[PDB]
RNA sequence: AACAAAAAGGAUUAGAUACCCCAGUAGUCUUUGCAGACAAUUAUGAAUGCCAUAGGUUAGAUUUUUAAUUUAGUCUAUAAA
């Protein structure tokens, strides 16, 4: 069965300094990751996914419509742990290599800050904001910001559930609305018939998530309160998060090829 | 299967016991997977601290320390239960019993049965035995509990010695004539069970094993005997500490 | 009391395999084919599955590993074992996809199983606490005996003249002495109801001759006696003097364990079109056209009667892959013979276009290029 | 009605002719020609068509034989498992 | 909790009742295809087959492991034999652990009773207590009778009785997996178990492979201390005698 | 007796006797085989002896001359009667694939049927209802029917949530830009199309045989 | 009526009593006696106690009558022998 694993630096015991109280991280990871794994176990208790890993269940249950409920619990457990696994007990100084690509791609580290934080609030819904690394066979490494919805995964092997654009406020009769609507059916029709829209490289090496931001309410509603009056809330939660990012590890997983 | 084992006349008793030991270990279906060592760890450590004296008064005094609140032993529930038992046992039997446990350690096996025959003779004449048996077995608990010669251990003053009377031979009782003249100070073949402190100690004082390597030394030496890993692990939890760090492990005594 | 080896085998997985249940009952006096046999109404053997790492090795938890040619390659690993070891020293097995995938295709319809109705359509679930009950008390009266679905006695109308004689000779004949006692217990209620109704202004319950006379009195009214005889032998109701006593009680649970939904009263919220009026349509295949003047359609692997309304009238060899028709499954029920019968109805026009739009088959998409 | 018996031990379980020894496809055409001569006569004109069909037989090539049937190989694998044994 | 490649990558030293039941070692043949002689190991009947008692399989397996360990401890030559299709990786792995020989193809009738014909040109070598090749036996290795195994572990006795009968004639002890239809008189040490499962055959074989490995370790450890657990075979023993005779002949001359 | 004389159980006795003395009388015996001392103290086990097998069911007491005394008996448990009842009321429960392949044989260590139908390591199946029923029917003293209804109703409410979650899980995924592949309803129909065509070709090619052989039945070859 | 030793005729054949053919009387059938010989065979007298399985089949019995269990027959193929 799938069991809960400890956190990075005993966050469950002490928690982050000025980002999450030990009681909040307890309700956010222990009392929730355990709840998700209990449901995940019941769904794979007697199937081939019984001994498979979370990410393996994600890629294997991405397109199958009869396993969408299994994808949620598997993808949620993977995304949730991916969030806490990149937090540092003490602020870290951004490396030189990473500090270069961020400025070359987004213009400035402060610009990337507002883009991710701005996307978290602009999304108005529980999800995850990713910092993806895209590198086509001919093009160089390029960093962008991808925002997934409730349990969507950023990996290319699970593009079937790359839930990054709501349909209730993005598909309409307006000029931009019709464009989104066309792309909607173009994906559903292409995916259904098996055709691929964007050619990808083998092994899903195109997109490599490096950083994540969990915007679900169970992670900040208790600590930063609702947010009425401009104090705390989902806004301050995203701001304080930006200070505890493990830029040392973020740069590592990025694997920015040295060319300077 | 034991009936099929046909030894050779020229095999020593050691070889014969080795053939039977290996035959009994084939029919083992494993020990319980959840049942843990009862007398082990905290309780086992408490027994070594409370039952190391030569006076039942001091033993009970030590138990009260364990049952007291805040005792670092952590066996409050156990110490309280043992106390409620000793109070019911015959106070004379406790003195006589605790006395033979300290003397029997230096007696021979043949000399032991002869002394006990004299001791048992004194109990037939005593009052506690006839009362305890008549009150518990013949009456089946009726007529209330037993009534020993002293109502409790507090009646026996410190200077009293109610044991020597039982360890003195009686000329009216002829010496016990045994069926043979064999004897020994320690069992010649009593190492077919699980490894105990004596075995683990010898292996440590002889070799220079480590924490995990030492456990495999017995799991291999006993050829996968069920319970060796749990037993050897427990012995080290009590009588072994990293005197040399993670490199090796030695005893806690010194 | 049992050795540790016998204790493990009991809770083992292979020991938990269910026994092979008898096949779905058919016409007893009708002829059949014994050499060849097609898919059955409902499954009789358990479908088995393995891990993908084990299937490549042929290990299915059975006595021996199965051949790879006939068990590898497909998507859904499913197998039915008839004998774990036959007289040929082989595991007589077959594919279990004919029923394993028929269950998944049916549950894809997202429809419950309702109680059979008579012809004001009122679809009532079969899992209701008042109807779905099998444990009854001896005090259980007759008015509440119609709600049950599992009876101990047989359905007299369904038995053959031979099975009925064997029943009368070996089941009801040796129960005369017991039935007389059953009357005495009623007399205890007959002499106390009139003897205890005025106290607020038990009887001896053991008689020999009074019973003989009470039964004679019932000869003028045969209905009150049948209700008393059926209640003793636990016979399923036959006529109204209600719970669909036409074809008899079901030989299985009214749902048959194929679906556990309790209602279809819900709306499908479309991403762009909001809630829908009816459930999405399902494409069906035409079998045995009218030109018997009745047509048969295959919906989700089950055979049902065509909608009450061409393609369903005359065969057309020109159509590729046969004739197909979009329909909507209105009601699903389980008859007394264990079959699953669907009341299919023709699907609307706009709905078939909405369904085809997602999968990318709609010619004129309702979105974007739909000015009117 | 009883079920098929279990064969006793045989020296070998096999079918004599594994492949169907089909008949020359034209021996049937000749019979038709010989049938007309009996009813319509020899030098008649009605049989002028069947004769052309008969002449068309031998001018066409003989179909090649089919590959051997492996039935006997599989019968020899399951003999002991399907019968009461194998005779020596 | 389970990986198909576990019985090969890391076989267990001892098999428990749960390991044997999970490996399907208790599933005998159809009740009709049974050798009534081996009704002593059958626990009951279920699913139309005979169930082999799990306690019986465990006891007999621990006994065979002792035999394999002692033969390897005394410097004996062992031979693991599994001929069924999917038994090659199992037998080769077991022989590797025990430093033994393997056989995964059809046994050639006469390789023991007629070893001069079948094993005439196969090369041998002479080694000491530390398995070090000894020099000076060139004349012996050329005029010598080929070797026969000191122990044979057969994973499917029912399919090769020619091998087991030659071991009976040559007075060679044998270990076999005796299924419900196999004759238990064909081997010296029986292991009642399902021989048709590659999961049960890998466990039994892996357990016997660990036994041989554990026996070879003790033999080579005693050698480092200068204690040889075996004596020179009679074949090589005679060579020493006539060898000194040739030296004794030249002693005078 | 076609069988051969197997003396595998007497290899040690035969080998030890041949090694006792030397064939060249007057000399000490050579060294014995290396395996002789290995199994010196491990004799074979008794074989071919027919014992009284374990009686899993009480033997017939009325029998005066019982046969098949040395025949193993059938293993039957109180759950066999219960499994047959459930799976006969829920035949389509057999269509749910179940993995009888064992992992480590330690499934029964985490099964406490006093809690409910959902246990550790095993899936929610008809077996859970039988084990839960048996527990109620033995501990809480319920009857076969009463314990059946209770464990049976708990089993339905769990199955309903499983089916309701598939539909809702797919419906919400599309509300946020989630698309899926083909479903069984579509895949199942395409396979029928490809198979229906094969039948059409066979029928079209098989009907030509009858109409041709039928018309040619008459000997109209005269062409009058 | 039919069949058919015998008797007789026609053929075949080196010859043909014969095998084949055209015909044909005892006899076969009925009732009453005589007769007592048979490959009257399972080339195996009758009977009793006992010894391991498997697959069919015949007449019942029991059962959760599906199919199992069992009593008495009969046959096939084997184990120990
Ligand atoms: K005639
Ligand atoms: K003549
Ligand atoms: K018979
Ligand atoms: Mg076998
Ligand atoms: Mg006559
Ligand atoms: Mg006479
Ligand atoms: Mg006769
Ligand atoms: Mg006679
Ligand atoms: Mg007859």
């Amino acid at each position: 069965q799938h069991y809960l694993m400890p956190l990075r630096d005993n966050f469950e015991q002490e928690g982050i300094r000025n980002f999450l109280s030990p009681g909040s991280v307890n309700m956010a990871y222990t009392e929730y990751q355990t709840f998700i794994l209990e449901k995940l176990n019941a769904l794979v208790v007697g199937t081939d996914f019984e001994q498979k890993d979370t990410k393996s269940i994600v890629l294997a249950t991405a397109r199958d419509p009869e396993l969408a409920h299994v994808f949620n619990h598997a993808s949620m457990a993977h995304n949730n742990h991916f969030f806490f696994d990149h937090l540092s007990p003490v602020p870290v100084k951004m490396g030189d290599k990473l500090f270069y690509h961020i400025n070359e791609n987004f213009g400035s580290v402060d610009t990337l800050r507002d883009e991710m934080i701005g996307t978290a609030v602009s999304m108005f819904g529980p999800g995850f904001v990713w910092l993806v690394r895209t590198q086509l066979p001919g093009q160089p490494v390029a960093l962008r910001v991808m925002a997934t919805y409730l349990a969507g995964s950023p990996y290319p092997g699970a593009h079937w559930r790359r839930q990054e654009m709501d349909a209730q406020t993005s598909i309409g009769s307006s000029p931009q609305g019709l464009s989104n609507g066309q792309r909607f059916f173009e994906r559903s029709a292409a995916g259904f018939k098996g055709n691929k829209l964007e050619p990808t490289a083998p092994g899903g090496t195109d997109l490599i998530p490096i950083l994540c931001l969990n915007t679900w309410e169970y992670a900040w509603l208790r600590e930063y309160g609702t947010g009425v009056g401009g104090m705390g809330g989902k806004l301050a939660y995203a701001q304080s998060w930006w200070n505890m990012i493990d830029w040392a590890k973020v740069e590592e997983e990025a694997r920015l090829e040295t060319r300077i | 299967r034991l009936a099929e084992l046909t030894p050779r006349d020229y095999w020593t008793i050691e070889q014969r016991l080795s053939v039977i030991n290996d035959t009994i270990e084939e029919f083992s279906t494993g020990v319980p997977y959840d049942e843990n060592i009862e007398i082990g760890g905290k309780i086992r450590l408490a027994i070594d601290r409370c039952f190391k004296y030569d006076k039942i008064d001091e033993i009970i005094a030590a138990l009260k320390e364990e049952a007291a609140e805040g005792a670092k032993g952590g066996v409050q529930s156990w110490a309280k239960n043992t106390l409620e038992e000793l109070t019911q046992r015959s106070p004379t039997s406790l003195h006589v019993t605790l006395r033979q446990m300290r003397l029997g350690k230096s007696w021979g096996i043949a000399h032991t049965f002869k002394r006990e025959h004299q001791m048992a003779a004194k109990f037939m004449k005593s009052h506690d035995f006839n009362e305890g048996v008549t009150a518990l077995l013949i009456d089946k608990g009726a007529n209330g509990p037993a009534k020993w010669k002293p109502a409790s251990l507090d009646e026996i003053p410190p200077g009293a010695n109610i044991s020597e009377d039982y360890f003195r031979n009686d000329p009216e009782v002829p010496v016990l004539e045994l069926l043979n003249d064999r004897s020994y100070m320690q069992y010649p073949y009593n190492k077919f069970g699980l490894p105990n402190d004596y075995d683990v100690k010898e292996a440590i004082e002889k070799g220079n094993f480590t924490r995990e390597k030492l456990i495999d030394h017995f799991v291999e030496t006993r050829r996968g005997k069920q319970g060796v890993r749990e037993a050897v692990s427990d012995v080290l939890d009590r009588m072994a500490v990293r005197s040399k760090g993670t490199e090796h492990v030695q005893w806690k005594k010194e | 009391g049992v050795s540790p080896g016998g204790a493990l085998l009991r809770t083992s997985r292979m020991f938990s395999l269910p026994p092979v249940i008898p096949p779905p009952p058919g016409n007893k006096l009708q002829m059949i084919s014994e050499r060849a046999s097609a898919t059955e109404a409902y499954p009789t053997h358990q479908v088995l599955t393995t891990f993908e790492s084990s299937r490549s090795r042929g290990d299915w938890g059975l006595k021996r590993p199965l051949p790879l040619k006939s068990t590898t390659g497909t998507t859904y690993p499913m197998v039915k074992v008839k004998e774990m070891d036959s007289l040929e020293q082989i595991t007589d097995f077959t594919s279990g996809t004919q029923h394993g995938l028929t269950l998944k295709k049916f549950q894809a319809l997202n429809i419950p199983i309702s109680t059979p109705s008579e012809i004001r359509p009122v679809q009532r679930s079969v899992f209701e606490a008042d109807t779905d009950v099998t444990a009854f008390s001896p005090d259980e009266q007759i008015q509440e005996a119609e709600k049950r679905w599992k009876f101990s006695g047989p359905w007299l109308a369904g038995m053959t003249p031979g099975e009925f004689k064997e029943y009368l000779a070996k089941t009801v004949r040796p129960k005369r002495a017991e039935f007389r006692k059953f009357i005495q217990k009623k007399i205890a209620a007959q002499k106390t109801e009139a003897a205890n109704r005025e106290l607020q202004e038990k009887p001896e319950s053991i008689t020999d001759d009074e019973v003989t006379e009470y039964l004679r009195r019932l000869r003028n009214d045969n209905q009150v006696l049948y209700d008393l005889v059926g209640q003793f032998l636990d016979l399923a109701p036959l006529k109204p003097p209600s719970p669909y006593g036409g074809r008899g009680p079901p030989i299985t649970h009214p749902s048959a364990g194929i679906s556990y939904l309790r209602t279809a009263a819900y709306l499908n919220n479309h991403p762009i079109y909001g809630p829908q009026k009816s459930h999405p349509p399902v494409q069906a295949r035409v079998l045995k056209p009218r030109r018997g003047n009745d047509a048969k359609i295959g919906v989700a692997g089950f055979v049902a009667d065509g909608p009450l309304g061409s393609v369903m009238d005359k065969f057309d060899p020109s159509i590729e892959g046969g004739a197909k028709l979009w329909v909507n499954v209105d009601k699903a029920t389980v008859d007394s013979t264990g079959r699953v019968q669907l009341t299919v109805s023709d699907a609307k026009a706009t709905d078939v276009l909405i369904a085809k739009e997602l999968i990318g088959d709609a010619r004129e998409p309702i979105f974007g290029s739909a000015p009117k | 009605p009883n079920k098929p018996i279990r064969l006793p031990p045989l020296k070998q379980l096999r079918v004599r002719q594994a492949n169907k020894a089909e008949e020359n496809p034209c021996i049937a055409v000749m019979s038709s020609v010989l049938a007309c001569w009996a009813s319509a006569g020899y030098n008649s004109a009605g049989c002028a068509t069947v004769e052309n069909a008969l002449r068309a037989c031998m001018d066409a090539p003989k179909p090649a034989p089919k590959p051997n049937n492996t039935i006997n190989y599989h019968l020899s694998r399951f003999q002991e498992r399907l019968t009461q044994g194998k005779s020596k | 909790r389970y990986i198909p490649e576990q019985y090969l990558r890391n076989p267990p030293s001892d098999a428990s009742l749960e390991d044997l039941m999970a490996a399907q070692a208790h599933m005998g043949h159809n009740t009709s295809l049974w050798n009534p002689a081996n009704a002593r190991y059958i626990y009951g009947v279920r699913q139309g087959i005979h169930i082999i008692s799990l306690e019986t399989t465990a006891t007999h397996l621990r006994r065979a492991a002792r035999v394999v360990e002692e033969v390897a401890y005394r410097g004996g030559l062992i031979l693991f034999v599994g001929t069924r299709p999917g038994q090659r990786p199992i037998v080769v792995r077991a022989a590797e652990l025990a430093k033994a020989c393997h056989l995964f193809t059809k046994w050639r009738p006469g390789t023991i009773t007629n070893r001069e014909q079948l094993l005439g040109g196969v090369p041998l070598t002479v080694v000491d207590e530390l398995d070090r090749p000894l020099s000076g036996f060139e004349d012996h290795l050329h005029d010598r009778r080929p070797l026969a195994p000191d122990l044979v572990v057969c994973l499917n006795p029912k399919e090769n009785m020619t091998l087991l009968y030659e071991c009976s004639l040559a007075k060679i002890p044998t270990i076999g997996i005796i299924d419900t239809n196999t004759n238990p008189s064909w081997v010296t040490y029986q292991i009642p178990a399902n021989d048709d499962s590659l999961r049960a055959t890998a466990l039994i074989s892996g357990v016997l492979g660990r036994a041989g490995e554990r026996g070879q370790k003790r033999r080579l450890e005693a050698a480092q201390r200068g204690v040889v657990t075996w004596k020179t075979p009679a074949d090589v023993q005679g060579y020493f005698e006539l060898a000194s005779a040739r030296a004794a002949d030249a002693r005078r001359r | 007796g076609k069988g051969r004389i197997f003396q595998a159980a007497k290899v040690y006795q035969r080998a030890s006797e041949a090694a006792a003395t030397n064939i060249v009388s007057g000399l000490p015996p050579r060294n014995p085989p290396l395996w002789l001392k290995a199994i010196e103290s491990i004799p074979p086990a008794e074989i071919n002896t027919r014992p009284y097998p374990i009686q899993h069911s009480p033997p017939n007491p009325r029998a005066r001359k019982p046969r098949n005394l040395f025949r193993p008996t059938k293993i039957v448990y109180p759950e066999d009667e219960l499994r047959r009842d459930f799976y006969r009321d829920h035949p389509w429960e057999l269509a749910r694939p179940r993995m009888i392949i064992e992992l480590d044989g330690k499934d029964a260590r985490f099964l406490d049927w006093s809690k409910g139908l959902r246990q550790r390591g095993i899936p929610l199946s008809g077996e859970s209802v039988v084990q839960r029923q048996l527990w109620l029917m033995e501990n809480q003293g319920m009857t076969k029917q009463e314990a059946y209804d209770k464990a049976r109703h708990e089993f339905y409410k769990l199955r309903q949530l499983e089916q309701m979650e598939r539909r809702i899980a797919v419906e919400e995924a599309r509300m946020v830009g989630g698309y899926f592949g083909k479903d069984l309803l579509t895949v199942g129909m395409e396979l029928e199309n490809k198979t229906y065509e094969s039948w059409k070709k066979w029928a079209t090619t098989e009907i030509a045989r009858q109409e041709s052989a039928r018309a040619s039945m008459y000997t109209n070859v005269v062409d009058n």
